[PDB]
RNA sequence: UUAAUUGCGAUAACGAACGAGACCUUAACCUACUAAAUAGGGUUGCUGGCACUUGCCGGUUGACUCUUCUUAGAGGGACUAUCGGUUUCAAGCCGAUGGAAGUUUGAGGCAAUAACAGGUCUGUGAUGCCCUUAGACGUUCUGGGCCGCACGCGCGCUACACUGACGGAGCCAGCGAGUACAACCUUGGCCGAGAGGUCUGGGUAAUCUUGUGAAACUCCGUCGUGCUGGGGAUAGAGCAUUGUAAUUAUUGCUCUUCAACGAGGAAUUCCUAGUAAGCGCAAGUCAUCAGCUUGCGUUGAUUACGUCCCUGCCCUUUGUACACACC
């Protein structure tokens, strides 16, 4: 009955799931509300979808989510690229596009991915060195 | 309203349980206070001293009431870190153990702690009652 | 049993490995490829490629009947489970592993050295081959390491297209 | 024959052995597999082992 | 399932390293069938270089 | 160091000089026509071999080619 | 320590931070930097000029090297050092090594000219 | 040991007499001074927090800003 | 021009093969197919507590149904695409825009002819012949050594502390591995200041260990620039464990012993992005022993984006009294 979209973002291995409802204005974090996250200083970051666009659009829907992987910090990441998607399958599906396409062009300007995956994932080591690229100290004496 | 234990930040959230138990005195004390390393890789003793383990039996009673089942072996590897054994790289060793055992024995008598099927200790009915009281305590705080 | 699923699969090559083994000793004189096993319920058919077919299965019942009691003592088993037959091979100019038992056989004879290369290089063409290599190695006339090649076609080394296409097959002989 | 002609081999380096001729250095006891390192190359792909990367 | 060897049967010259691995496919097809039907599936249907096998217990 | 091989330009010349016809510009309907006469193993030879016949297609408005 | 870095500059004489930062970006990157050529064998410096990143990168590199090295065994911690050194570069008191570093290389090119 | 971190009564008397009205208050600006070397700097600077006098910016351990109380 | 005898163009040269490129494996993209109580979510029930209005946190593999994450079949997605400059306005290279992806899209796997008297007879019932062939250099049991200590070089670990150490509080990964004829990984409960004792299980393994809640990190306090609470070496006594056996401290733990070293001289090694360098984890050997090697994921820079000055590699043109070839 209530519209129900199930958007995810992803920053290397941690990723998030953001459920999405029409209602009162929830955007809970484990349980939590917004403002605990618990890196502490990047609490700043998780409030930027919602800075920028606006309050206002919040006060109908009702997002919660639940992240696995990663670390501490790359998991800020994965919520907030599940939060900036939350928004644009609410307002692609029953709003108007309008709408829709000021939070895109919006998030472009301030473009810390946002919306777009990141590309960056881990390479192989290979053997004969600490690393990948990094080789054994030589010696010829 | 909506009262549960998420609202409250799990860092303070401990600070007014502590005070709460302080008050009463009957959470109950082992024997071994302040004889004690914390951990098995430790070299100072506890600097708090006084109090210490009302802080230790509050993060270990809202731990059991988020998860199913906690046990006792469990809670040393997650309480224990890091050591520095001579010269050689730092390795991870569980926590003092009987102090957290006699934690959840006396929590049992108190009123917070519940025996659980096949394997752990759960929460009580009327365990999650003084967790509510305190956590709306810290909403009165905040608010 | 009750066995996991990653040490029988290992454990299921290492049998093979063993059989295969013992094949190249035994029929050695027969002629030999190798065993392809395939264990169907309760019974086991093992079909061994040969050249000679009948000498193989011996006098109506010999030689395989001898060898299908060794497999079971080895490997534990009853009589019924384990049947060892003998079909024919599909061509010996492809089949790669049968020029290196006529090969050995005309060192151990005492046949011309090169002109054993350029008898057999022919007939892998004549077969229907794109090409060739027989590498020999060894002190071939006077006391010092040498080697010879007498290669035909076109031969590919590079890529994944190698394991498929090319049939490799090395043997040792003595001699003196 | 004689009484005393062993030691407790039940454990360390000197009672394990491989399958073919019995070295003992270089052993695989990996899966229970007892094939020592330099005859596992030759016996790769017959038991079904490949250089895939 | 992973064995990784050095490539000499020495132990000499330059130190080099391989992969060499066993892969393993798994799947389950879960019946609520009666039982001689199982009977009938287990004959047939087998093709050589596949492990057949039945639990017929939950 | 994109320089395309040797092989993408015998079948860029064989197609071309046969099948003038079905090539008009873009990538995406010349690539479902590359698929469509010949017989390539591979999906990055096939579509390779799209790319290059292509880009001629660009030139050959503006004047001819040698070859 | 940044957030840090910046609290020490609105305290001090109000002003934006930012525009203590710029302008110590300004007043610690070199206007000559001579390249060590060869012509025989000798290290002889030829004078060669210096734009536009080449300004900026050495000049935030040598606010850090000052910084850090004054809080190198000492109670008056990175964060305190590094805002006294966009402060004395923002109002060129000839002090700072975020200055000396530069201005000792002025002034190496103008010899050999 | 380089002195200034013994206990004196005089000193005490001194530093109430230079608490009030300055720019910089911090564990990094009284030590060069030589004041109540390292950690009695500390609890010199958490009496101040009391009873008003001087009013926080920074509240971490090792980056404690303190400023007047306008 | 290219990473490349890679391609354009010039022509006693014309077409061809091998090597490279193509191929194969892995990491990304898919709200579209095909699917699952050994993967996770929603509807709801039974229920436990909570703020007392609709609603918040749940505890059960009670029911119903499904596929965003998750595993893995089967497909597509990339072709320098489309434009702008720049070139015999050729082959390419460089600036935008779209795009999850624009260095061969990242990294490996396989790897030509021709050689070196490079390594292995200490992997071998792979092996020529010489030695050794019972008073045995075959053997077999038992003590001892491969680790002796004025002295050199080679990889390495931990430090020379305040971006730190010592306390609590907060609390997140991925590669793996694992017994039934042995003694494997081993939660939960009691004993213990530790190490480790014991009762029980579960697991032949996306089912139980296991969410392998691992470190570094986060945030308030204790110390503050003194060989110091930094650092941990030498030392002595006992309590544990694995073993037929630990004295030539096997290994861990408990108080004491508390040094050397205030950023390292000439030299010198490795390195262009999820890389470098912190950080631990797992496996390999393993009765008991990581300061090692091979693999994984967290924290994530500065600085080129060019050149033959140095050290060596490929061709052409020149000279040779060299050809087991400047040793």
């Amino acid at each position: 009955t209530v519209p129900s979209v199930q958007t995810f973002g992803k920053k290397k291995s941690a990723t998030a799931v953001a459920h999405v409802k029409a209602g009162k204005g929830l955007i809970k974090v484990n349980g939590s509300p917004i403002t605990l996250v618990q890196p502490e200083i990047l609490r700043f970051k998780v409030y930027e979808p919602l800075l920028l666009v606006g309050l206002d659009k919040f006060a109908n829907i009702d997002i919660r989510v639940k992240v696995t992987g990663g670390g501490h910090v790359s998991q800020v990441y994965a919520i907030r690229q599940a939060i900036a998607k939350g928004l644009v399958a609410y307002h692609q599906k029953f709003v108007d596009e309008q709408s829709k396409n000021e939070l895109k062009k919006a998030f472009t300007s301030y473009d810390r991915t946002l919306l777009i995956a990141d590309s960056r994932r881990p390479e192989p080591k290979k053997f004969g060195g600490r690393g990948a690229r990094s080789r054994f100290q030589k010696s010829y004496r | 309203p909506g009262v549960s234990v998420r609202d409250v930040p799990a860092q303070d959230f401990i600070n007014n349980y502590a005070s709460f138990l302080q008050r009463q005195g009957k959470l109950e004390v082992p024997g071994y206070v302040d004889i004690v390393k914390t951990s098995a890789g430790n070299e100072l003793p506890p600097q708090d001293s006084e109090g210490w383990f009302y802080k230790r039996a509050a993060s270990v009673a809202r731990h059991i009431y988020l998860r199913k089942q906690v046990g006792v072996g469990k809670l040393n590897k997650l309480y224990g870190g890091a050591k520095n054994r001579g010269v050689r790289p730092h390795k991870h060793v569980d926590a003092s153990g009987s102090i957290n055992r006699k934690v959840l024995q006396s929590l049992e008598k108190l009123g917070v702690v519940e025996i659980s099927p096949k394997g752990g200790r759960r929460i009580s009915d009327n365990g999650l009652r003084d967790l509510d009281r305190i956590a709306a305590a810290t909403l009165e705080d905040e608010e | 049993a009750i066995i996991s699923k990653k040490r029988k699969l290992v454990a299921d090559g290492v049998f093979y490995a063993e059989l295969n083994e013992f094949f190249t000793r035994e029929l050695a004189e027969e002629g030999y490829s190798g065993v392809e096993v395939r264990v169907t319920p309760t019974k086991t058919e093992i079909i061994i490629r040969a050249t000679k077919v009948q000498d193989v299965v011996g006098e109506n019942g010999r030689r395989i009947n001898e060898l299908t009691l060794l497999i079971e003592k080895r490997f534990k088993y009853k009589r019924g489970t384990i049947a060892l037959y003998a079909e024919r091979v599909h061509d010996r100019g492809l089949s790669a592993v049968a020029q290196a038992e006529s090969m050995k056989f005309k060192l151990l004879n005492g046949l011309a050295i090169r002109r054993a290369a350029y008898g057999v290089v022919r007939y892998v063409m004549e077969s229907g081959a794109k090409g060739c290599e027989v590498v020999i190695s060894g002190k071939l006339r006077a006391a010092r390491a040498k080697s010879m090649k007498f290669a035909d076609g076109f031969l590919i080394h590079s890529g994944q297209p190698v394991n498929d296409f090319i049939e490799t097959a090395t043997r040792h002989v003595l001699l003196r | 024959e004689n009484v005393w002609y062993s030691h407790p081999r039940k454990f360390g380096k000197g009672s394990r052995q491989c399958r073919i001729s019995g070295s003992h250095s270089g052993l695989i006891r990996k899966y229970g597999l007892n094939i020592d390192r330099q005859s596992f190359r030759e016996k790769a792909n017959d038991i079904g082992f490949y250089k895939y990367r | 399932l992973k064995i990784s060897t050095r490539k000499t049967p020495n132990g000499e010259g330059s130190k080099t390293w391989d992969t060499y691995e066993m892969r393993i496919h798994k799947r389950y097809i879960d019946l609520e069938a009666p039982a001689h039907i199982v009977k009938r599936i287990t004959q047939i249907t087998i093709e050589p270089g596949v492990d057949v096998e039945v639990i017929i217990a939950a | 160091g994109r320089v395309r091989t040797k092989t993408v330009k015998r079948a860029s010349k064989a197609l071309i000089e046969k099948y003038y016809p079905k090539l008009t510009m873009d990538f995406q309907t010349n690539k479902r026509l590359c698929d469509e006469i010949a017989t390539i193993q591979s999906k990055r030879l096939r579509n390779k071999i799209a790319g290059y016949t292509t880009h001629l297609m660009k030139r050959i408005q503006k004047g001819p080619v040698r070859g | 320590i940044v957030k840090h870095t910046l609290e020490i500059i609105n305290v001090l004489t109000d002003q934006n931070p930012l525009q203590v930062v710029v302008d110590a970006i300004i007043n610690s990157g070199p206007r000559e930097d001579t390249t060590r050529v060869g012509g025989g064998g000798a290290a002889r410096r030829q004078a060669v000029d210096v734009s536009p990143l080449r300004r900026v990168n050495q000049s935030i590199a040598l606010l850090t090297i000052g910084a850090r090295e004054a809080a190198f065994r000492n109670i008056k911690t990175i964060a305190e050092t590094l805002a006294e050194e966009l402060i004395n570069a923002a109002k060129g008191s000839s002090t700072s090594y975020a200055i000396k570093k530069k201005d000792e290389l002025e002034r190496v090119a103008k010899s050999n000219r | 040991a380089k002195h200034a971190v013994v206990l004196d009564q005089d000193k005490f008397d001194r530093i109430m007499k230079e608490a009030p009205t300055y720019r910089y208050v911090s564990v990094s600006v009284l030590v060069d001074r030589f004041k109540l070397g390292g950690s009695l700097a500390r609890v010199a600077l958490r009496h101040l927090e009391n009873e008003g006098i001087i009013k926080p910016v920074s509240k971490h351990s090792k980056q404690a800003i303190y400023t007047r109380a306008t």
